[PDB]
């Protein structure tokens, strides 16, 4: 596992000791070299795991999430190529370093072969990604964002500490193979549900749980675009691989103690897909999606079947592709617009039509059409629910309609009708632009051929 | 073909009617499969026949694995944590072996619903039962784990299984 | 379309514009030539004896009760011209309406090719680029103190002066550029 | 139908419910009852796999019509004998669906006279 | 002959693919291609077996 | 399609032909730059009536607000003209 | 539950197409009639009647379209009906086209609309339902052919109703083989599918002869 | 039109949706050609995008 | 692909005697088939068996008995 | 936004908007591509009435012809083996009650 | 190529109003003393082919006549022929 | 003497049946000209940075901008709790919550003693 490590921490001192002009080639070019790497832990097997060393440990639950994080990096170069032009070539270097940094505390936090390292790393993702959001953010709210974005995850994580000192005090250890093999049940008492809090809530806070989730449209929004890519694509499904390792110990208490969380996204998913029916702004809405798909994967983690947790891997993967390229698609238009309103662009299949298709693309994947892997863990998580209980149905059959309407609405509003008059500087689409939308876009409908890459250990 | 066992898979005699034509008017159908034949078949037949022997031309084998056996999670400690270990790998084999049988038996169902045509619900009677028998079977050792199931939670379950038929079976006798 | 609406409607411009739409509607319920002769000739008589009213306390209770048996006789389905706003062909080209300016931003390969068409722009932009700054004077030393009163545009009134904003209404799409 | 309007405007009880007959015993008519006659067996007519609800006492003329049709298959008006053959006998069924239909209602008629009769009797 | 190209591009090539594809690799596994047993009339005859089946039951033939 | 690039003499010829099918107005008076009001003597309700008949003649459907200033045949051709964007 | 929401569907889009002035508004609410009138054949437990009707119903509505679009293309878009007069004679293979899938669809005997809806009726009037389900697929029918009757009359039979400069024209190879394809189909495909499909229902053989007359008498 | 490649592209892609369902086995099979319908015909409703009553 | 025709202007537009012989003839052929199928299929239309007549039957027909058999 | 007039001349002609007038709160609710709320021939009530009387209306009447259901004077179809008891269901070894039906 | 073959207007005194049902109109209209002065606008409407109407019925039987005695001929000569 | 047409919310009144209309009076048309001024005000505005050549940007509509601020960023610094306030965020908050969980806590009180019973046919139920 150190074959992945090593290189990435070798990107910052090439980065450092580059020339002026050669910093964004030789990033992307290494950093790709590296997520070619990342395909080589993919060949997983039926039994237990790669268990590399006594620090690191690979699964198919973490492959698939390594291969994304390595996958994100060239792509979050490419996006910010372009509104750092004008940026002077150290501060240049200390945003690569961030993207390098953030990258290495993930690659390692799914390997942590142990709950006190995990939380570590968990926690160390918190750093880069606050100095990108209040430092190359352009409005003058991102700091109320950073501090959001801090409090709240530091709020729900705290306890999560005592707990788990409090576990290795009592079973002797915190390394997730000894876990597993010796769990032992959870019985009914005050302190074990508060144990049962203290374990969830710090996951339940970064998926984002309905109710808890302000922190994440301010976040999305203000961040810049490499920042709202890795804050959607990984950083939101660090709480759902927490919640797939932490709820080994949580039996059979989650049998019940799952009922105000399943409430509370099973009502959710449907308040915020309402929310983004009338949303002023492409990237809030893009949020909200966001934290709708979160809360479908919320549910999954909850019943705690195999179907759920296959559906939930799937889905995981694929809002990650989906909503990056969606909020690619929104910073092209922003930085010809400058204005982030939806209703004020009109008309742009008119003059960007591959732009055009990309949208309908991204549109489409969003909606989980069919045999796109966005329908498969819909799917999943969708039977699962029904099995759990018949009447989910109508919850989940609502926001499925939902969902396509606010999607196929932000297709009409910005691609469709006539183009507003007094815009007159929208040039034609880069090639690093149509670029970056095939890299999201192909990788997509190159994993619904290979769906067990995806589904998770209990494939 | 000699490529997959019969015996697994069954397959009935293959009984088809001879052709018997009552009118001297020439059918398209007979003259449609000649013509495909002599213009599809025969190009696809030689292609294979070139690629089969060059195939032979270079033969080599591979190996399907064998697996010991190894004791399992009841002659095993309650800490002992390399032959739970072991037999959790025995265990997670076992289940996926049964699952490939549970699938063996459905294709067979499946096979039989399409193959037995207007008279299936009478003709496919013994893979119904079948597939019943194994069904139970399996939902009795693998149902209601969880997604965190393990060759403990498997031995609880049947333990309290028989611990339920232990007081049924003393129950009637004491009757 | 084309012309500057007023702050008000006057009686004869209401008048007007019910003896349109009891006409059309007349037209779309009797729908054959001659029956629909004969009704409108009758809707004139009928919409006529009531020209020489003088006092408009009547003349206004006239055209309100009026205006009330249009909407229950109207026929809820009328005919629309295609192109109308109504129409089923009302917006069908505006997809193909591409701006002008959009010819900036085309390769010189692409510039290669209609090298006519590009001279001929590059002369309409020198003139526009000169007839702008006559004209904001133009349009500052017409228009009355406190801003204008309604959306007329003066004229040019020079030689070789162009009428003030002038480049976006001459510089239209077409009606099917397609 | 008129039927329906005898029995959903006057006497429900002096008509059938059409879901439960027949009501009344086989033998109650006479003694003879002569037995239905199938032609086709089990195993050919599962064979020939028409449908099920096509297994009915007809299924020998619609064997043979499959059959010809089988064989005379560019020409395929050549089956018109075996196609009237299985139509009529098709037609024979409702026949005797008509009659099993207005024999149960004279059945229940008879009856229905029969326990008022000996209720005047009764009440005499 | 732009038919007679078109014929071959269009259809003769992807029907030698399919059929290569269906006849040795598809039904290299089992129960991959499964057809409706074909309908058994009273009177015919059988390949394989080359019997029989024997006559019906000589209905009384009238009208 | 396959309709004809109408001209400006065919948009003059048939709003004539119009005009003289109104037998309100004498044929052989009435000329290009007439005005309905006070050379042929028209009412309003004429004038509106004529909107419709070219309306009716050309397919589409003056605005009210440009119809009701619409005063002479060389005026509605010159209308019709913007419209339609026939320059020859 | 089928069988009352096919007839209900067949009712109202019948009801609705009765009185509707865009061409294609009518003939589309004629294909929802139409669908209405298949899960009604649904509702009756004859799903290979429908299939039949699916398939009539294909060839016949498709050809109505073709003509609808070439009247339309023909008049300069304009799609209203109060704009289209004499056309029985200016174009004459429109007309005849359009006639002969009119027939079709409200069942004409020994055509492809026959073979399907004729039976359908049959079965719907042979069967144990619904009295009011029986009573709207009855009066759909009638309304089926009284919205046929009115798009020929109202778009073939008086006089011109369209601007004057007329530019009329069917004189297209394109157009006339693509109509007269499906033309043949809408008069021959019926009686030849239905004499090449195995039997696989039970006819009804004996009827009354009004049940059987019924939908010609309605019609 | 100036985009009839494009319409006939379309035309043959609802085509082979509604094959793809009609042929269908099983259940998600026929869920793709019953969504890749319903996504061709928005796509075709919607030809001409500029037209507010088509979206 | 088509024919020259040129508009009229308030007039009958030409047309051409290949579509007026194409039109008649389409029309003719389903006239000759309505009848060819009424004339060779006339049952498919009237039916072929008579319906029976309930009345008719008799009372043995039916095994009725008016309160003598019991 | 669907009943302003569409014959000014707007600058944004498809949202019938002009620059720097105040924009309604609920803009995004009224887009021609939403709810719209243009005077109709009829008025809302009578409508809702009509509307919902005709749907109640076929709803009882359906319900009254399930009550009423339509049929021939039929009996019910007999079928031969024991009211096909093999070829549907099956189970031959436990040899059922013979059913054997009348002619007539 | 396309149309381009100077189409020229036909005589606007060819319209009249007599022999038309616009004749009717004008006679219901002067009985109540007026008159329509758009008569001869619209009647291009009743002038050349468009004189002729055809009932609906008549429409229906379009091609009858060819076709009955298509099928006579073929009735005749299956009859002719069977006979044999 | 016709039935009056009576007006709804989403069928509003239409314009020539508006009383207000035709109650003429000489302020209204002093307000009719003040509005109209005012409309024209800003089409001059906009129309003279919209022709100008020398512009190769957006034109920023003040009226846009307050109706985002308003609809996203004024929203909390202007809110009170009141009786509406506090009630309505009670009942849209709480109660579609408490209402879902007695749903799936019944259903699934029933599934639970139902299977305990033994009493519900899961055969060939194995996929979870
Ligand atoms: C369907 C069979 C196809 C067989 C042929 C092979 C198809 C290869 C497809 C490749 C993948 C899509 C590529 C996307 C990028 C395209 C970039 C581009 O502009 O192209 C330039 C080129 C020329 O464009 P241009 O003139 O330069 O640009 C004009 C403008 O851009 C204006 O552009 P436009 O207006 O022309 O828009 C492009 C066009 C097409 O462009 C696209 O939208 C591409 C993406 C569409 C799907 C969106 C994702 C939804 C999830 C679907 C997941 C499917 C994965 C399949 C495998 C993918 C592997 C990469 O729009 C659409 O057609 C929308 C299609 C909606 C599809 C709905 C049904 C999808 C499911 C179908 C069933 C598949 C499984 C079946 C299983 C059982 C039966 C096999 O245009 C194309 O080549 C278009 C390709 C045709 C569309 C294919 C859609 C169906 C095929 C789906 C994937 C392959 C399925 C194979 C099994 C089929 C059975
Ligand atoms: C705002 C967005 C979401 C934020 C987070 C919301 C999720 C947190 C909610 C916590 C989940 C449940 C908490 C406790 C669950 C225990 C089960 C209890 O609810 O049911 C009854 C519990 O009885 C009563 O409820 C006692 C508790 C009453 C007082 C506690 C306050 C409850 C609501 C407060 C919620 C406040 C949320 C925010 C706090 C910061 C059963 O009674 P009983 O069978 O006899 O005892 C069983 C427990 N034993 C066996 C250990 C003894
Ligand atoms: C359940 C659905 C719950 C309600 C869904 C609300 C959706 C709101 C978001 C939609 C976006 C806005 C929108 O769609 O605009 C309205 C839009 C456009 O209106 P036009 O008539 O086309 O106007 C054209 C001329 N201007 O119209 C719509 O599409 C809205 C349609 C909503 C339908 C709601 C009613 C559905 C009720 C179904 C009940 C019956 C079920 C069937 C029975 C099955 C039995 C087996
Ligand atoms: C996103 C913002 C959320 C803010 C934080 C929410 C998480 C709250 C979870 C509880 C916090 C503390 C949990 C303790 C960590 C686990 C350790 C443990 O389980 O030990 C318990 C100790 O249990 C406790 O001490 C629990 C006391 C909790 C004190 C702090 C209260 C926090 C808020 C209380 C009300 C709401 C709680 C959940 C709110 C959810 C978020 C809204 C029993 O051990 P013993 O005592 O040794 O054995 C019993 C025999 N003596
Ligand atoms: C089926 C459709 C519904 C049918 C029902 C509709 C009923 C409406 C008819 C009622 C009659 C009225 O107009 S109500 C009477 C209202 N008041 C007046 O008519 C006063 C003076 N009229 C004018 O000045 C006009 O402008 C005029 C002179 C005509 C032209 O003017 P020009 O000199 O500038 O052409």
């Amino acid at each position: 596992m150190l074959k992945i490590i090593i290189p990435t921490t070798m990107l910052l001192p090439m980065t450092w000791m580059s020339k002026h002009n050669m910093i964004w080639i030789n990033a992307t070019v290494h950093s790709l070299l590296i997520s070619l790497i990342s395909l080589s832990l993919l060949n997983q097997l039926g039994e237990n795991s790669l268990n590399f060393s006594l620090t690191f440990f690979s699964d198919s639950l973490s492959a698939p999430l390594l291969v994304l994080t390595t996958w994100l990096l060239p792509l979050m170069l490419m996006a910010s190529q372009s509104h750092l032009s004008k940026e002077t070539t150290t501060r240049k270097k200390l945003y690569i370093t961030m993207l390098i940094l953030l990258q290495l505390f993930l690659i390692m936090t799914f390997t942590a072969t142990e709950l006190i390292l995990f939380y570590i790393l968990f926690e160390a993702t918190l750093v880069p990604t606050l100095i990108i959001i209040t430092r190359w953010g352009n409005q003058t709210e991102r700091l109320n964002a950073g501090l959001y974005f801090l409090f709240y995850t530091l709020a729900g994580s705290l306890p999560l500490l005592v707990a788990l000192v409090y576990i290795q005090n009592t079973t002797g250890s915190l390394n997730f193979l000894i876990i597993h093999y010796w769990s032992h049940p959870l019985s009914n008492s005050w302190s074990n549900i508060f144990m049962w809090l203290a374990c969830i809530m710090a996951f339940m806070v970064k998926m984002p749980l309905y109710g808890l989730h302000l922190w994440l449209p301010k976040a999305h929004v203000e961040a810049p675009i490499a920042g709202s890519m890795v804050l959607a694509a990984v950083l939101l499904k660090l709480g759902g691989y927490g919640m797939m390792r932490i709820t080994t110990i949580l039996n059979p208490l989650t049998n019940y103690m799952a009922y105000p969380f399943l409430m509370l996204s099973m009502w959710g998913m449907i308040m915020t897909s309402s929310i983004c029916l009338r949303q002023t702004d492409l990237k809030s809405l893009i949020a909200y999606s966001s934290v709708s798909h979160m809360a479908l994967v919320i549910v999954a983690i909850m019943i705690q079947t195999p179907w759920s947790f296959m559906g939930a891997t799937a889905l995981m993967i694929a809002h990650g592709l989906t909503s990056s390229m969606l909020f690619c698609l929104a910073n092209t238009n922003y930085e010809r617009v400058h204005s982030r309103t939806m209703i004020l662009a009109r008309g742009l299949q008119t003059l960007l039509p591959l732009m055009a298709t990309w949208w309908l693309v991204a549109s489409l994947t969003n909606l989980a059409l069919p045999p796109s892997i966005n329908l498969i863990g819909e799917l999943f998580i969708i039977t699962a629910s029904f099995s759990w209980s018949n009447i989910t149905i109508i919850l989940m059959g609502m926001n499925m309609m939902i969902t396509a309407l606010y999607s196929l609405y932000m297709l009409i509003t910005t691609q469709r009708g006539k183009y507003t008059h007094h815009i007159n500087n929208i040039k034609p689409s880069f090639t690093r632009e149509n670029a970056l939308m095939a890299l999201h876009i192909l990788p997509l409908l190159l994993l619904t051929l290979n769906p067990k890459m995806i589904l998770g250990p209990l494939y | 073909p000699d490529s997959w066992d019969k015996d697994v898979y069954p397959e009935p005699p293959r009984r088809t009617p001879a052709p018997a034509p009552q009118t001297s008017l020439p059918n398209p159908v007979t003259y449609l499969t000649k013509i495909f034949d002599l213009l599809v078949d025969r190009p696809v037949t030689l292609a294979r026949e070139f690629i089969e022997q060059q195939h032979a031309k270079n033969r080599y084998y591979y190996y399907h694995r064998e697996f010991r056996r190894v004791p399992d999670i009841t002659e095993c400690e309650e800490k002992d944590i390399l032959c739970m270990f072991e037999a959790e790998m025995q265990w997670r084999r076992d289940y996926k072996v049964d699952q490939e049988i549970v699938n063996i038996i459905q294709e067979r169902l499946k096979a039989c619903q399409q193959r037995e045509g207007e008279s299936y619900r009478q003709n496919c009677a013994k893979e119904l039962e079948q597939f019943t028998q194994v069904s139970k079977a399996f939902q009795d050792r693998y149902s209601d784990l969880g997604a965190h199931y393990s060759a403990r939670k498997c031995l609880a379950k049947q333990k309290q299984r028989m611990l339920a038929e232990r007081k049924a079976a003393k129950e009637a006798a004491a009757a | 379309a084309f012309s500057a609406p007023a702050a008000y409607l006057t009686h004869q411009q209401k008048v007007l514009r019910l003896y349109k739409r009891a006409l059309r509607h007349l037209e779309s319920w009797c729908v054959h030539r001659d029956k629909y002769r004969y009704f409108a000739c009758l809707m004139r008589a009928r919409f006529d004896e009531h020209k020489n009213e003088k006092d408009m306390v009547k003349a206004t209770q006239l055209l309100r009760q009026a205006e009330e048996e249009f909407w229950y006789g109207q026929h809820p389905q009328p005919y629309i011209f295609p192109e109308s706003p109504g129409g089923t062909s009302y917006e069908r080209y505006e997809c193909y309406k591409v701006p002008e300016w959009c010819l900036d931003d085309w390769h010189p390969s692409e510039k290669a090719m209609y090298p006519d068409y590009f001279a001929k722009r590059e002369q309409w932009k020198r003139l526009r680029r000169e007839s702008w700054e006559r004209e904001v004077k133009q349009l500052q030393e017409e228009t009355p103190p406190g801003g204008p009163r309604t959306e007329a545009l003066p004229p040019a009134r020079k030689e070789g002066d162009l009428p003030p904003l002038w480049w976006h209404i001459v510089t239209r799409p077409r009606e099917r550029p397609m | 139908g008129a039927h329906l309007a005898r029995r959903y405007l006057g006497d429900a009880s002096k008509e059938p419910d059409p879901l439960r007959m027949p009501t009344f015993p086989p033998d109650y008519g006479f003694p003879e009852r002569k037995e239905r006659e199938m032609v086709a067996t089990q195993q050919e007519m599962n064979d020939a796999q028409l449908m099920l609800q096509q297994r009915d006492y007809c299924a020998h003329y619609l064997i043979q019509l499959l059959k010809c049709k089988r064989d005379s298959f560019p020409n395929f008006l050549a089956c018109k004998h075996e196609q009237h053959d299985w139509d009529y006998c098709e037609h024979l069924d409702y026949v005797k669906r008509m009659k099993e239909f207005e024999r149960e209602r004279r059945l229940l008629q008879r009856k229905k006279r029969r326990e008022q009769r000996e209720a005047e009797m009764a009440r005499g | 002959y732009r038919h007679s190209i078109f014929a071959v591009t269009h259809v003769l090539i992807p029907v030698w693919i399919i059929h290569y594809y269906l006849k040795y690799h598809v039904t290299a596994k089992p129960y991959t291609v499964v057809e409706r047993k074909p309908r058994i009339f009273p009177g015919d005859t059988i390949l394989e077996t080359g019997e029989v089946i024997p006559l019906m039951k000589e209905f009384p033939d009238q009208h | 399609s396959d309709a004809p690039p109408l001209t400006l003499e065919a948009i003059k010829d048939r709003v004539l032909y119009v005009l003289k099918l109104y037998d309100k107005i004498d044929p052989e008076k009435l000329s290009v730059n007439s005005h309905f009001m006070k050379d042929l003597g028209l009412d309003s309700l004429d004038q509106v009536e004529i909107i419709m008949a070219m309306e009716d003649e050309f397919g589409f459907e003056i605005p009210d607000i440009d119809a009701e200033k619409l005063m002479c045949p060389q005026e509605i051709v010159d209308y019709i003209a913007d419209k339609k964007d026939v320059y020859e | 539950m089928t069988l009352c929401l096919g007839a209900i569907t067949t009712l109202f889009t019948a009801l609705c197409a009765i009185t509707q002035n865009d061409i294609k508004k009518i003939v589309a609410f004629s294909t929802s009639s139409q669908l209405g009138l298949m899960m009604v054949t649904i509702g009756i437990n004859q799903p290979h009647l429908a299939f039949l009707h699916i398939c009539m119903h294909a060839f016949f509505k498709a050809m109505l379209f073709m003509c609808s679009g070439s009247i339309i293309h023909s008049l300069n878009d304009e799609q209203d009906i109060r704009k289209m007069g004499g056309l029985y004679k200016a174009m004459p293979f429109t007309t005849t086209a359009l006639i002969i899938g009119s027939l079709a669809l409200t069942g004409m005997p020994y055509l492809t609309g026959f073979y399907s809806k004729d039976l359908i009726i049959e079965a719907v009037n042979m069967s144990y339902t619904n009295a009011w389900a029986l009573l709207m697929t009855l009066i759909a029918t009638s309304l089926t052919a009284a919205y046929s009757t009115r798009i020929i009359f109202f778009a073939f039979l008086g006089k011109p109703r369209f601007p004057p400069l007329v530019l009329i024209n069917e004189n297209n190879p394109l157009l006339i083989n693509s109509i007269k394809r499906l033309l043949i189909g809408s008069i021959f495909a019926g009686f030849i599918i239905s004499n090449n499909i195995p039997p696989m229902t039970v006819p009804n053989t004996t009827m009354p002869l009004y049940m059987k007359m019924t939908a010609l008498i309605v019609t | 039109d100036p985009f009839i490649n494009r319409f006939f592209k379309y035309l043959l892609l609802f085509l082979i949706t509604m094959m793809i369902l009609v042929t269908a086995n099983n259940l998600f099979q026929l869920f793709i050609g019953w969504e890749g319908v319903g996504i061709m015909s928005f796509l075709l409703i919607g030809w001409w995008h500029g037209r507010t009553d088509a979206n | 692909g088509g024919v020259h025709i040129e508009p009229r202007y308030r007039q009958f537009p030409q047309l051409t005697r290949s579509q007026l012989i194409q039109a008649e003839f389409f029309s003719a052929t389903m006239w000759f088939w309505i009848l060819w199928r009424f004339w060779h299929d006339s049952d498919a239309v009237l039916g072929h068996f008579p319906y029976p007549d309930p009345s008719q039957w008799t009372d043995e027909e039916l095994g009725i008995l008016p309160d003598d058999e019991d | 936004q669907q009943e302003r007039d569409p014959w000014y001349d707007w600058d944004h002609p498809d949202l019938r908007l002009n620059w720097g007038e105040p924009i309604h709160w609920d803009l995004d609710m009224y887009i021609r591509n939403r709810v719209d709320t243009s005077p109709t021939p009829v008025s809302w009530n009578t409508m809702c009435k009509h509307l919902f009387g005709f749907v109640a209306f076929m709803l009882f009447m359906f319900w009254v012809g399930e009550i009423y259901p339509s049929y021939q004077p039929v009996g019910p179809k007999q079928y031969p083996y024991n009211d096909l008891y093999l070829e549907r269901g099956g189970d031959p070894t436990k040899e059922p009650e013979p059913v054997v039906h009348y002619e007539i | 190529e396309h149309g381009h073959s100077k189409m020229e207007l036909p005589d606007y005194k060819q319209w009249k109003i007599e022999g038309t049902p616009l004749e009717t109109v004008q006679e219901k209209l002067a009985a109540r003393g007026l008159r329509d002065p758009w008569g001869r606008n619209e009647a291009w409407r009743y002038s050349g082919g468009f004189a002729n109407n055809v009932s609906f019925v008549g429409a229906l039987l379009k091609g009858f006549k060819w076709g009955f005695a298509a099928f006579v001929v073929a009735v005749g000569a299956e009859y002719y022929l069977e006979s044999q | 003497s016709f039935p009056k047409y009576k007006p709804s919310r989403l069928a509003t009144l239409p314009a020539t049946l508006d009383p207000a209309e035709y109650d003429i009076s000489p302020e209204t048309r002093k307000a009719q000209a003040e509005r109209l001024a005012i409309r024209s005000r800003l089409k001059r505005e906009y129309l003279l940075q919209y022709n100008d050549p020398n512009r190769l940007g957006v034109i920023e509509d003040p009226a846009l901008i307050r109706w985002t601020y308003a609809r996203s960023a004024n929203i909390y610094p202007n809110f009170r709790p009141t009786p509406k306030t506090s009630l309505l965020g009670a009942l849209f908050g709480i109660g579609p919550l408490f209402f879902w969980y007695y749903v799936f806590k019944t259903d699934r009180d029933k599934k639970e003693k139902l299977i305990q019973e033994g009493k519900l046919d899961q055969t060939f139920n194995i996929s979870y």
